[PDB]
RNA sequence: GGAUAGUGGCCUACCAUGGUUUCAACGGGUAACGGGGAAUAAGGGUUCGAUUCCGGAGAGGGAGCCUGAGAAACGGCUACCACAUCCAAGGAAGGCAGCAGGCGCGCAAAUUACCCAAUCCUAAUUCAGGGAGGUAGUGACAAUAAAUAACGAUACAGGGCCCAUUCGGGUCUUGUAAUUGGAAUGAGUACAAUGUAAAUACCUUAACGAGGAACAAUUGGAGGGCAAGUCUGGUGCCAGCAGCCGCGGUAAUUCCAGCUCCAAUAGCGUAUAUUAAAGUUGUUGCAGUUAAAAAGCUCGUAGUUGAACUUUGGGCCCGGUUGGCCG
RNA sequence: GGACUUUUACUUUGAAAAAAUUAGAGUGUUCAAAGCAGGCGUAUUGCUCGAAUAUAUUAGCAUGGAAUAAUAGAAUAGGACG
RNA sequence: GCCCGUCGCUAGUACCGAUUGAAUGGCUUAGUGAGGCCUCAGGAUCUGGGA
């Protein structure tokens, strides 16, 4: 079997040159894990619709359980 | 010339030829092995001269 | 020299000439006036699928006497309106009226087939199928 | 938007059909070196032609021209290697010669034949296809293989399988199993 | 002069009468985006190119414009035209020739999946984003490798061959066999590790996994062209076949079947197109007395074509490149 | 640097020239279609061959040739050199 | 023996043809003319002549 190996001068050196998911592999890393790539996407696109930080708008929509 | 002739025998001697089975045989080599068993039949062990050569012959 | 100009600054007339008599060539000028798009009933396609009229029963022609069995088709994407052979011992009993119907060229580049007078397509599929499939006994023919 | 993947077709196929002498005549090549299509004749044939093809063409340029030195002697120690061309008949003149035949008996099958080993040509293509017999410690499974002469010396089964020592078969071994199972406990 | 980034009838004002054309202008057609290229293999050609790269054009159709370095931008705005969605009837809102997905259209064409790991692109920027792109699913578009078996035993039969006065079978294998004989391998299934961004497959590999019930090859064809039967049964100018020639009206070598046989074989038939065959478009290279074809006749412009002759013979020099007999 | 040159066709050799495709060299992707790799050791701290060549014709450029075929020349001499 | 045309039947194609017939697409006269852009004005307000 052939094959491509690294070693690196130091184990801060291989933390930081190494790719985030070969540490996976390894041990020396947590898989942050996250929300459906479109998921992520959507959450981006229903952002856009709000203008500034939004708790104004929540308010606004209190006095609508008014009108 | 006529268009319109009768259309009540469309599949007559289909319909009528008495049915008779396949007769299950030896199963046949597939790939190589039948070039191999036509080979031995065509060239290797000959069969006959008669005349020529033949090939399907039946009650010669 | 009998004819062509054999000069060497000739080439003009040389390929006027050709042009001019490529028209003689049968299959240059369907090709350029564009038959196949304007006459055909298919398109220019190689098949085309059509609803079926009434179920016909062609006299062939001579020295052959048989009744042939076709059907009038009217071509979807046209309208136009064809007569064709329905293949096969039976088969006619497959098709029936109203029904679609997959139809192909005869093999003889425009020009009718044998005995058959008229008739320049086949049939090859009917309801969805396969007309062969059906002969045999592979498939059925679908509810309605 | 991605680069081509380039490919190409490796046979010709017949221009007549029915000729009765070609279609005997392809037969016993099969017959012989236990073919199982006419295309392995059909694939030989298309591969022998072009090299004709570039002999025919190489022939027409002055001798001592520089590609016709340089291709043609390219194309000839080639030829050589898988052991087509004799040592003798090295000019080219002789390339444009050459039946199929000689490219025929350089198969991995017809090699894994010629000296022992297989008995019967077919018994050798079952014997390459099924990872027996390797050329260093490498199987191989192509019965069109074309040895190379060196390594028609390097012919010989593989260190797996049984034949070439190490564990007999996975039928065998399970008489095995019937043996010690039904006289013993 | 004005306008433009800037040349220029680009636009305007004055003035003039020019510009193109049988060497085909101008007009029409195009089921026309141009190119690199594709298919066909004596050569010369013929046909094709929406389509992985380059250029151009477009974003339902037109025009207009804001921003900006760069747009006459459409996943920008404005107007009209055509579609069209929501409503509380007051109004408001949309532009898949991006990725997927749907209708329609038709002979004709796949997932509303995963990822930024690679390739690279952008930003304030090593980090964010990227349906660019990559992953996988669908997939007999094309292309490559090539399983469906391999070896011995026996039973008569043989042809080899030494002898043959004559039994014969005997050891060299030719193989057709209705009991036989053990060996082999992956198709699959599957620990495991490898793979991968994570998975899947491949490459590896424990455990399993072949005797005919199988892990059981097809697709056409068997009168001629054209490789393969004058078998048997059926039908009776019917039913069907047949690219073409032709078969069928009671012994069918063409139909419908059984048997057997051929060809190509994980592929084979059919339909349409085109290429070769085609020297049946002919420059190479056709034909025109009678087969298709010399205009009734002469003049003649364009076009093509167009006799011979003008420094040739002789002398000197240099240095190359193959090859010979010698090395 | 000054002062002036009858026109052309043809052919030669050369430059300018994108890649993929095509032809084709090298390399045993297990074979092959492909790909542009790969190969050697001290396989314990590296050594090293590559990633050719050809074609690319019409037009434009540049150079050699002076056969073949055009063109222009001096006759009311308004000729040629000085 | 061959064979020609009218006349008669079935089926198919194309032609002529009242309808000053119909349809789609490309330009286009005359009239009407949205919109943004340029320009003559304007001046809610809001400042130091400008906006
Ligand atoms: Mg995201
Ligand atoms: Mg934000
Ligand atoms: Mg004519
Ligand atoms: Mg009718
Ligand atoms: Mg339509
Ligand atoms: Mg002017
Ligand atoms: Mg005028
Ligand atoms: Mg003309
Ligand atoms: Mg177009
Ligand atoms: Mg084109
Ligand atoms: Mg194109
Ligand atoms: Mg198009
Ligand atoms: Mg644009
Ligand atoms: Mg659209
Ligand atoms: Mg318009
Ligand atoms: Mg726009
Ligand atoms: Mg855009
Ligand atoms: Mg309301
Ligand atoms: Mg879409
Ligand atoms: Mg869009
Ligand atoms: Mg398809
Ligand atoms: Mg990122
Ligand atoms: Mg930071
Ligand atoms: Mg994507
Ligand atoms: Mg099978
Ligand atoms: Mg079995
Ligand atoms: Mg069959
Ligand atoms: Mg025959
Ligand atoms: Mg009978
Ligand atoms: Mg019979
Ligand atoms: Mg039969
Ligand atoms: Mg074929
Ligand atoms: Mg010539
Ligand atoms: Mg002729
Ligand atoms: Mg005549
Ligand atoms: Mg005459
Ligand atoms: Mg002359
Ligand atoms: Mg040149
Ligand atoms: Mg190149």
């Amino acid at each position: 079997s052939v094959g491509f190996g690294l070693v690196y001068n130091s184990v801060a050196e291989a933390k930081k040159f190494e790719p985030t998911y070969r540490l996976v592999r390894y041990g020396l890393a947590e898989k942050v894990e996250k929300a459906s790539r479109q998921q992520r996407k959507q959450k981006k696109n229903r952002d856009k619709k709000i203008f500034g930080t939004g708790k104004r708008l929540a308010k606004k929509v209190a006095r609508r359980n008014a009108d | 010339a006529k268009v319109h002739g009768s259309l009540a025998r469309a599949g007559k001697v289909k319909s009528q030829t008495p049915k008779v089975e396949k007769t299950e045989k030896p199963k046949k080599p597939k790939g190589r092995a039948y070039k191999r068993l036509l080979y031995t039949r065509r060239f290797v062990n000959v069969t006959l001269v008669n005349g020529k050569r033949r090939m399907n012959p039946g009650p010669s | 020299g009998k004819g062509k100009p054999r000069g060497l600054n000739s080439a003009r007339k040389l390929r006027v000439h050709r042009r001019n008599n490529r028209w003689a060539e049968n299959n240059y000028k369907k090709r350029l006036l564009g038959t196949a798009f304007k006459s055909s009933p298919f398109g220019g396609s190689s098949h085309a699928k059509g609803i079926v009229l009434e179920k016909l029963g062609i006299e062939s022609k001579q020295p052959n006497s048989a009744i042939r069995k076709c059907v009038r088709v009217q071509l979807i994407k046209n309208g136009k309106k064809v007569t064709a052979f329905v293949p096969n011992d039976g088969c006619l009993n497959f098709v029936d009226e109203n029904d679609e119907v997959l139809l192909a060229g005869f093999g003889r580049k425009g020009k009718a087939k044998g005995d058959i007078p008229g008739v320049r397509f086949k049939v090859v599929k009917v309801s969805g199928v396969s007309l062969l499939a059906l002969w045999k006994e592979k498939k059925e023919k679908p509810r309605s | 938007p991605r680069a081509p993947r380039t490919y190409s077709k490796t046979y010709s196929t017949p221009k007549r059909p029915y000729e009765s002498s070609r279609l005997d005549a392809e037969l016993k090549l099969a017959g012989e070196f236990g073919l199982k299509n006419k295309k392995e004749i059909y694939r030989i044939s298309f591969q022998l032609s072009k090299i004709r093809r570039a002999a025919r063409d190489l022939l027409t340029r002055d001798e001592k021209d520089p590609k016709r030195l340089f291709e043609g002697n390219a194309l000839i120690r080639r030829l050589v290697r898988v052991g087509v061309l004799s040592e003798d008949k090295k000019k080219l003149d002789y390339v444009l010669a050459l039946k199929v035949e000689d490219f025929l008996e350089r198969r991995l099958q017809t090699q894994v034949y010629k000296l022992g080993l297989a008995k019967s040509v077919h018994h050798a293509r079952v014997l390459i296809t099924q990872r027996h017999i390797a050329v260093g410690k490498q199987i191989v499974n192509i019965p069109s293989f074309m040895v190379r002469l060196d390594s028609e010396k390097h012919i010989d089964f593989a260190p797996t399988s049984p034949f070439g020592g190490a564990r007999p078969g996975r039928v065998a071994r399970r008489n095995a199993a019937r043996k010690a199972e039904a006289s013993g406990e």
